[PDB]
């Protein structure tokens, strides 16, 4: 009776259901948990929010066009600004978190359009300058609007070729990262589990971005004869095991 | 011992295992014998090459330098005279290696370095001098060369190599990391600063190699250049990412050139050409 | 194989991991799918 | 001194106040002390920039 | 100006209120920290992790 | 070895030392503790942040003279713009806590003076107009800066007269409440434990405050010949066993 | 192995660790754990790096 | 680990102490204080 179809997603008081999605995928096939003591350095007793933080938040939504390139989020930073949880980002000096991402975009049986969802673990932009040229501070800080791939490039910031991933490397290889394909005619959801990938037991929330979360349409874009030609694409995310450590002064950020 | 495939004959069921899904983000194992006729056959094969401690595990040339004998008289800046010279150790300034490293994010290992001097007396000169080349290395946060002769090369602390040019100097260094393991890749920055670097530049302070000649001068010029290998042992490799496929401009960003070539062939005719 | 040096970074190369699991990366899905079955029930 | 690795900041400050006792106004002084816990941890020798001749 | 005892002489107020008495970032292998026991022994080496123990005596 | 006069006391990452204490106060003798199931009724799982939030946060220390009336916080109000504690009180519908109070005051062997600190709940304050008035949200949340007892009335506040405990009541029989004295020829501190007292297992924190906290003197305060004729007072309060229900916007409250 | 800290709690005694007195001329070994509330880590620390025979082994 | 040569001095370095008692300078006193205790009672 049941199906990889339909689901449902329930974090704090917050809870997501879908009837067409694509099984949903777990990075690494690791589910986030919390920090054990085995692998702790740092010698504070952690914060544990729970139900507080690790709950659902949905982002503005993109729309989806005829052009478009793709957007690109990052995270923590995507949540930096989303009650609680990001009150406790800069409130502490250390923190580790999971997520569970959820991408929305539904049409009908006469559209079509493929979008590709995945997750990259340390994705270090590259600058559009070329040569030795950095990405400052905000450029990779986009908050919850994120950084759209067809907008111009702007001094400063990261360069912005689908097609190059923004770091040098080639789209149809993205797929070697834990993804999903949100392929309308299939798909009306896509979504993500992902536990806390990093060299470290827990790190800065500000000044790192753990990983990114990019949706690229692939096959673009297409309406029934003389239907408005653009779809609207959600990203609802929701952190999970999520943990605060080192509380002191609210930290003050660039810009 | 394994078997490549099984044998497999005829089929007609309602289980179709070629039929999938591929928005799922998953790669379902199928295999030949799901869709065609098949004899057995065995593997005969281990996979040993492929191995990340194999892949990793053989010496590249990391560095290339230059330091030079000559008369020290009257030079004010040594290190510019190449009296005697630096490397600020990193492993992404030569693309080859760097290209396998980046095939993966986080990587753990102890490394074994080789470093080989040659001379060269481009100039007039009577004999081939003998040698000895000093490397030091020189960890953030201790004192650097400013003369090829200064008090730091009593190197007391500091670990060192004393060899002949035209040799090689052989040793292993443990995996010296801060962190768990060594980060290809850094989506981050030193600090929340509007200017500060961005990228793994901001990670790998690693120090320097001091490199020098012990000999004083001879009555003529003597170039030595050194370069230095790197062969990983002991490897641990995690998050796979897809491959480099422009070419790199700097050491540490994933910077790529303007206008660059296009990566991917053009076909020399249709899509359905051969 | 007898180690000459007493840090264990002199030692040689580890030999194989013969570990060789790909479905952490093949099949990272939540629902456990099953060759020959619909992908999507 | 690095960035990544920087450690944070000592300070200290008045909670109440200094309060002297009367027919007193000489200056009043702090020593303060550094040491390490059992906790401590030091790698990778090397030389120290506090010594030279050259 | 120059080297002195009075360089480990914390200056302390009478009747001031909540004012900083001092102040120091943590870089121990600098700084005021440079010239200490703990400092001169940690510049013998390139890494360092653990819990430091500052102390104040009042006189 | 040991005595009341000495002790300490560690919550979070803070921690506060006395070497001329009397004691400790633990109102009703109940020490704080979280809300048990039996008690419940709200159902939504609580959030319990512990370290983030039950650590000791330091007031602006206030100015003892020859010619103070008293001064008068409340809580959980006090607390409103502190850390993680702050937060959580206006995006949550519900919470509640328990407290350490201390409270310090230093002289010498030849000052004087004897502060009275007690831990009222339930402080419902009265309108100086008398008659019916009520009054004004703002006034009953002064925020860390507390209520000046020897400033001048004003619109829409509540009576300050020391001696009537701001209720029509006399200030001898605030001694029925937990409390403790501050007599400098032998206290330097006052310490008080408070533990969660209502009339229902949670509650708004930002519409209701729970208890004050009065520090008033009752011996007048003198100092030896010539010396300044003042002395600070420094409050410093840390929340304990807090909850958190109902997570949602943040709240927007009068001023 | 070795514990680096063990796990603490609140506190509330009468046993001052963090008050002491330098002119005995002794260093109280006070740990962070006697002054805020820590959980438990390891050493997967020998300090054989920092022994006199390494330190003039060289 | 084979000594080659017959007088000790020719031999490697010691390898770790194992002993790290540092109480002999931090607590050189003569009345035991525990930590917790006053320091002066
Ligand atoms: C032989 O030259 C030396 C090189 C190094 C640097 C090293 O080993 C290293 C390897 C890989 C990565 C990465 N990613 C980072 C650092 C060290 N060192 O780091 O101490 C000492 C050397 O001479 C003692």
């Amino acid at each position: 009776g049941y199906s990889d179809r339909v689901q449902q997603i329930t974090l704090g008081n917050s809870t997501i259901t879908t009837q067409e999605a694509a099984n949903a995928v777990v990075c690494y096939a690791e589910w986030p948990e919390y920090l054990p003591d085995v692998d702790a350095s740092d010698v504070n007793k952690t914060s544990k929010p729970d139900t507080s933080v690790c709950r659902f938040y949905t982002l503005d939504s993109k729309t989806w066009t005829t052009g478009s390139k793709g957007w690109c989020w990052k995270l923590p930073d995507a949540l930096k600004d989303m009650g609680v949880f990001g009150q406790n980002m800069f409130f502490h000096s250390l923190g580790r978190s999971g997520y569970t991402v959820h991408v929305q975009c539904n049409a009908t049986k006469f559209h079509s359009g493929c979008l590709l969802v995945v997750v990259i673990p340390e994705h270090q932009l590259a600058s559009h300058e070329g040569g030795n040229v950095s990405v400052k501070y905000t450029f990779t800080h986009p908050g919850e609007r994120g950084i759209d791939l067809s907008s111009a490039n702007e001094v400063g910031g990261p360069v912005k070729d689908v097609i190059y991933n923004m770091n040098g490397t080639l789209l149809g290889n993205l797929l070697i990262f834990p993804h999903q394909f949100i392929n309308l005619r299939t798909n009306n959801t896509a979504t993500i589990v992902i536990p806390y990938i990093n060299s470290v037991p827990i790190d800065s929330m500000t000044r790192h971005n753990n990983v990114s979360l990019m949706v690229i349409p692939i096959a673009p874009l297409t309406v029934p004869t003389g239907a408005t030609p653009s779809l609207p694409i959600t990203v609802t995310i929701a952190p999970m095991c999520t943990e605060f450590s080192g509380i002191r002064s609210k930290s003050i950020v660039p810009q | 011992q394994t078997v490549a495939s099984i044998s497999s004959g005829p089929k007609h069921t309602q289980k179709v295992p070629i039929l999938t899904a591929n928005e799922t983000g998953a790669t379902m194992p199928v295999l030949p014998s799901d869709s065609i006729e098949t004899r057995t056959t065995y593997m005969h094969f281990n996979g040993s090459e492929t191995d990340v401690e194999c892949f990793l595990g053989r010496a590249a040339c990391v560095h290339v330098t230059e330091i030079q004998n000559k008369d020290a008289t009257g030079i004010d800046n040594h290190r510019e005279a190449k009296l005697f010279n630096d490397w600020k150790i990193n492993l992404s300034s030569l693309v080859q290696l760097r290209k396998k490293l980046e095939l993966f994010t986080y990587v753990r290992f102890d490394s074994e370095y080789t470093i080989l001097a040659t001379a060269s007396q481009p100039d007039s000169a009577n004999y081939s001098s003998n040698l000895v080349v000093q490397a030091m290395y020189v960890p953030p946060g201790a004192p650097n060369p400013k003369e090829w002769d200064d008090y730091t090369w009593q190197s007391a602390s500091n670990p060192s190599v004393f060899f002949k040019v035209g040799d090689t100097s052989r040793f292993s260094v443990p995996y010296v990391g801060l962190a768990s393991a060594y980060n290809c890749f850094y989506d981050g920055y030193s600090h929340d600063d509007a200017e500060t670097q961005y990228g793994i530049t901001v990670l790998n302070h690693m120090g320097s190699m001091a490199f020098r000649i012990v000999n004083e001068h001879d009555e003529h010029k003597t170039l030595v250049k050194i370069r230095v290998y790197h062969r990983a042992k002991h490897v641990e490799a995690w998050i796979p990412r897809a491959p480099r496929a422009l070419p790199y401009t700097s050491i540490g960003r994933t910077n790529y050139p303007k206008n660059t070539e296009p990566v991917i062939k053009k076909r020399k005719g249709d899509i359905k050409s051969y | 194989v007898i180690n000459y040096y007493k840090d264990a970074a002199s030692t040689s190369s580890a030999g194989q991991s013969l570990s060789m699991d790909p479905s952490k990366f093949t099949e990272p899905v939540k629902d456990l799918m099953l060759k020959g079955a619909p992908a999507l029930n | 001194p690095d960035t990544y690795t920087s450690a944070g900041f000592l300070s200290c400050w008045y909670q109440t106040s200094l309060i002297l006792p009367p027919e007193t106004t000489g200056q009043v002084y702090l020593l303060s002390f550094i040491s390490a816990c059992p906790d401590f941890k030091l790698r990778l020798m090397k030389d120290t920039q506090t010594i030279s001749q050259t | 100006t120059k080297d002195e005892v009075n360089s480990y002489l914390i200056p302390l107020n009478a009747n001031r209120q909540n004012e900083q008495v001092f102040g120091t970032n943590l870089f121990i292998g600098d700084g005021v920290f440079k010239t200490t026991l703990l400092g001169e022994i940690v510049q013998y080496y390139t890494h360092w992790s653990g819990s430091l123990r500052f102390s104040l005596m009042y006189t």
